[PDB]
RNA sequence: AAGGAGGUAUUC
RNA sequence: GCUUGAGUCUCGUAGAGGGGGGUAGAAUUCCAGGUGUAGCGGUGAAAUGCGUAGAGAUCUGGAGGAAUACCGGUGGCGAAGGCGGCCCCCUGGACGAAGACUGACGCUCAGGUGCGAAAGCGUGGGGAGCAAACAGGAUUAGAUACCCUGGUAGUCCACGCCGUAAACGAUGUCGACUUGGAGGUUGUGCCCUUGAGGCGUGGCUUCCGGAGCUAACGCGUUAAGUCGACCGCCUGGGGAGUAC
């Protein structure tokens, strides 16, 4: 199976929806018989420049084995979903299980 | 290209062994494969001319290795073309 | 007419001419002066004297505010570009940032083409 | 000179190491030069994507002037 | 009291009201009617502002300021003018997964669950219909001042052909109905409009239905139960 | 290049101290090469003919701390 | 733009 | 029959190779407002042009199209034309290490087929910038030009056609052999990695140079050297790559 990192960084004032929205898309992929491999909250931070008139994003950091169809699937939930400023999707060629350099 | 899996289920299927990976029959056979699965990718993209000079290069060596099957061993041939649903 | 004394001084400086133009921070024009309108031509607009007396001229135009602190942008590759910086700190302004606003475009628009002279 | 990458030997630059990156990006905020860093060409590449990889999720500034 | 700026933050506002002391204006404290508008754009660094005492911590020497006093709180607002029950109507600022955002005058947000969007469209239709920044009127539901939130409801607006079906069709009478499912362990019998009844396979007519009810079959079956939950009727021939 | 002017130090510090942050980030230079549209072809001919005149430099630069011209 | 230094340029 | 040419399989690596779909930021233009006022623009010097119905300048918001600064490199990939933001999907080739397998399956190629910059053509879209034609202002003895202000086709998309370039390394493809040096890029083995070290071994690539060759310039292990296989083409300049 692929092994995907997705970043996506969610409107502040929905911080408190990153837990549901984090429960909601790691089933996603569970149910689809993928695995989740890292789950980081980097939490509330300042962006470097203005994006949609906004500063200090959420940002969440998720790392995946899962096939290409349900990540096809959540890429598009990204899209409706008004909450989630921006969404970048990575495929990676093997898994990773350490810490980011933004939780150290 | 042809996945790993594949090609092991292809050697297992035309050779006289596993490690046999390099007979004519298993050589066909995986050119075969690869040619008929790339047809789809075609159907949607026809400006790809970088990628079907490629295909043509498989076209191209199925054709010659099957000449050299035929003129050594002409059963195998018969016997090849058949199992592979070929003409010539 | 009111009090600020703290604004910006956005000097445009073009190749053939150098505007100034004296803000607040919201945006909003005070007063501007132009090299062209300060009694040069030609030869004489596009030199970093004429953007000197330009400053000038804006300074003298924009006093009844009583500005105290200026910031200070340039924008462009002009001649003077900096006679202007300088013109403003002699003229009773405490300069607190100089920043470099001239517009990048990171490969876009097609330029015109080359003079052939 | 000294390659700082090569000599740890580092596979992936990892965008996400924003402390590594402000060293290779200048005050304007654009790529500084391998030939002034030192660094081997191949990290020179991964760099860069990781750098621009970085500008998109606004770990890092496209230039000094976004606002 | 009037007090200088000297420091801006994303969470508040440093506003120096007499030498030495700093108080917090939070930006929540900011605006009432705008909680998202970011401190950089209201205020400058440096910028004389008449902000009100709210809270003054000697134990910690931190004074929590209110320029929200001199504004004034949209929301007594919004409970002075529209009571419990009101139908506004609202622009869709954002669709989310578990709901729509609508903003209403004054600056409220107000929060719609998907649950009450429709009683028989699953997930996918829902979203399809509404745009980002298109007008909905959703009756307010509940405003909660504390928590600065108001449920919308679109409940309200339509009305139920399965509540009308269920007050026509009293206990204990015979519908009749045209079979749209056939299952091992019943029949799902669409009764009317929206509105299906479920008659299982024991009192169907035999382990299996399927050889007694065909799809499309017309199966009359006594209205024997009603499952809001579910919205199953509950059928016996 | 931003430059804040930092207290006690003259404005003759803070104009030098602006000048060298705009040569660093090469402004000017990058206005005048945007002027005028520069075909590909020039582009690529006038970057090829830098390298072949700055390689000969070197190549003549090294066999001069070896021939001697004394 | 003019003059001085270092290098192919920096480790520092 | 054989395994050394040519292939197949196993594990990796680098890459602007190709096609489809998204997206990001800067910038130009136009529009809607706020501030503000008499110039702006352009040139060697001017004028045409824009502007008191408020331009230019400055701030905010919006619309749209095109291209992707820095990295960037006689750096990379591709048969050539060519290919440069980031991300995903489909896809082609090349190289390396170790081992196994097939067993001459090879090289070249008239005709044939395909690909093939830019301009151009056809149908239908799109149109920000740029700009043949064209309009105007200048310069000039003249100026059907160079320079200035505008500006249509076109440049962009989809689908077909065209099939030509100084399409150039002005050097057909394939193989073997023949002293060296400095590098770049991409693999891999070993030694103390003492700390980016040292020593080998493959691929591609830039410069210098020996023998030799060359009319000379120069080429020089990536040959224009020594040879072998196959193919294309030349036969004084013009007429003419023109007529039929
Ligand atoms: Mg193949
Ligand atoms: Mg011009
Ligand atoms: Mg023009
Ligand atoms: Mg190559
Ligand atoms: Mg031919
Ligand atoms: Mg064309
Ligand atoms: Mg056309
Ligand atoms: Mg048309
Ligand atoms: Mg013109
Ligand atoms: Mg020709
Ligand atoms: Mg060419
Ligand atoms: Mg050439
Ligand atoms: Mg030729
Ligand atoms: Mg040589
Ligand atoms: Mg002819
Ligand atoms: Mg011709």
């Amino acid at each position: 199976m692929r092994h995907y990192e997705i970043v996506f960084m969610v409107h502040p004032d929905q911080s408190e929806q990153v837990p549901g929205m984090i429960e909601r898309y790691t089933a996603a992929i569970t149910g689809a018989e993928g695995k989740i491999h890292r789950l980081e909250d980097w939490g509330r931070r300042q962006l470097a420049y203005p994006i949609n008139k906004l500063h200090k994003a959420h940002y969440v950091l998720m790392n995946v084995e899962a096939p290409q169809e349900v990540i096809d699937e959540l890429e598009t939930t990204f899209r409706f979903n008004d909450a989630v400023i921006r969404s970048m999707v990575m495929r990676t060629k093997h898994a990773v299980t350490e810490a980011s350099p933004m939780v150290k | 290209s042809l996945s790993t899996e594949a090609t092991a289920k292809i050697v297992s299927e035309f050779g006289r062994d596993a490690n046999d990976t390099g007979s004519t029959e298993v050589q066909v056979a995986l050119l075969t494969a690869q040619i008929n699965h790339l047809q789809g990718h075609f159907a949607e993209h026809k400006k790809d001319h970088h990628s079907r000079r490629g295909l043509l290069r498989m076209v191209s060596q199925r054709r010659k290795l099957l000449d050299y099957l035929k003129r050594k061993d002409v059963a195998r041939y018969t016997q090849l073309i058949e199992r592979l649903g070929l003409r010539r | 007419r009111k009090q600020v004394s703290d604004g910006v001084a956005h000097i445009h400086a073009s190749f053939n001419n150098t505007i100034v133009t004296i803000t607040d921070r919201q945006g909003n024009a005070l007063g501007w002066a132009t090299a062209g309108g300060s009694g040069f031509r030609g030869s004489r607009k596009s030199t970093p004297f004429a953007a000197q007396v330009a400053a000038e001229r804006c300074a003298d135009a924009v006093k009844e505010y009583g500005i105290k602190n200026l910031e200070v942008m340039v924008k462009g590759p002009g001649p003077g570009r900096e006679s202007t910086i300088r013109a403003l700190n002699a003229a009773g302004f405490r300069i607190t940032n100089i920043t470099d606003v001239t517009p990048i475009p990171h490969n876009g628009c097609r330029p015109p083409k080359k003079r052939r002279v | 000179k000294f390659c700082r990458f090569t000599a740890e030997g580092v596979q992936e630059i990892d965008y996400k190491d924003i402390a590594t990156l402000k060293n290779y990006i200048t005050e304007s905020g654009k790529i500084v030069p391998s030939r002034i860093t030192g660094t081997r060409a191949k990290y020179q590449r991964q760099l860069a994507r990781a750098i621009k990889r970085a500008r998109y999720l606004s770990l890092l500034p496209y230039t000094d002037r976004h606002q | 009291l009037t007090g200088r700026v000297t420091n801006l933050t994303d969470y508040g506002c440093f506003v120096e009201i007499e030498e030495g002391v700093e108080g917090l204006v939070h930006v929540s404290e900011m605006d009432w009617t705008n909680k998202n508008i970011h401190p950089s754009k209201v205020v400058n660094v440096g910028d004389v502002v008449e902000v009100m005492v709210l809270d003054i911590d000697e134990e910690r020497r931190r004074i929590s300021l209110g320029l929200k006093q001199c504004k004034a709180n949209p929301w007594q607002q919004f409970a002075e003018t529209h009571n419990k029950g009101d139908r506004v109507e609202g622009k869709i600022k954002s669709i989310t997964d578990f709901g729509i955002f609508i903003g209403l005058d004054g600056g409220i947000d107000g929060l719609v669950h998907l649950s009450d969007i429709s009683w028989n469209v699953a997930g996918e239709e829902a979203v399809r219909e509404y745009k980002k920044g298109d007008e909905i009127a959703a009756v307010v539901l509940q405003v909660d001042a504390e928590r600065e939130r108001i449920s919308l409801g679109v409940k309200q607006l339509a009305e139920d052909p399965f509540n009308n079906w269920v007050a026509l069709n009293k206990k204990g009478a015979i519908v009749t109905g045209k079979v749209t499912a056939v299952d091992a362990k019943g029949a799902t019998v669409e009764l009317a409009d929206g509105v299906e009844g479920y008659l299982r396979a024991s009192e169907a007519s035999v382990e299996d239905a399927t050889l007694v009810l065909s799809v499309g079959d017309e199966v009359e079956a006594k209205f024997t139960g009603v499952d809001r939950k579910n919205r199953a009727i509950s059928l016996s021939v | 290049p931003v430059i804040k002017v930092r207290e006690n130090e003259p404005f003759d510090v803070a104009l030098r101290r602006f000048k060298r942050s705009c040569e660093k980030a090469g402004v000017l230079a990058e206005v005048r090469r945007r002027e005028f549209y520069e075909k590909p072809t020039t582009e690529r001919k006038r970057a090829k003919a830098s390298a072949v005149k700055r390689h000969a430099k070197k190549l003549a630069r090294e066999n001069a701390r070896r021939t001697r011209l004394y």
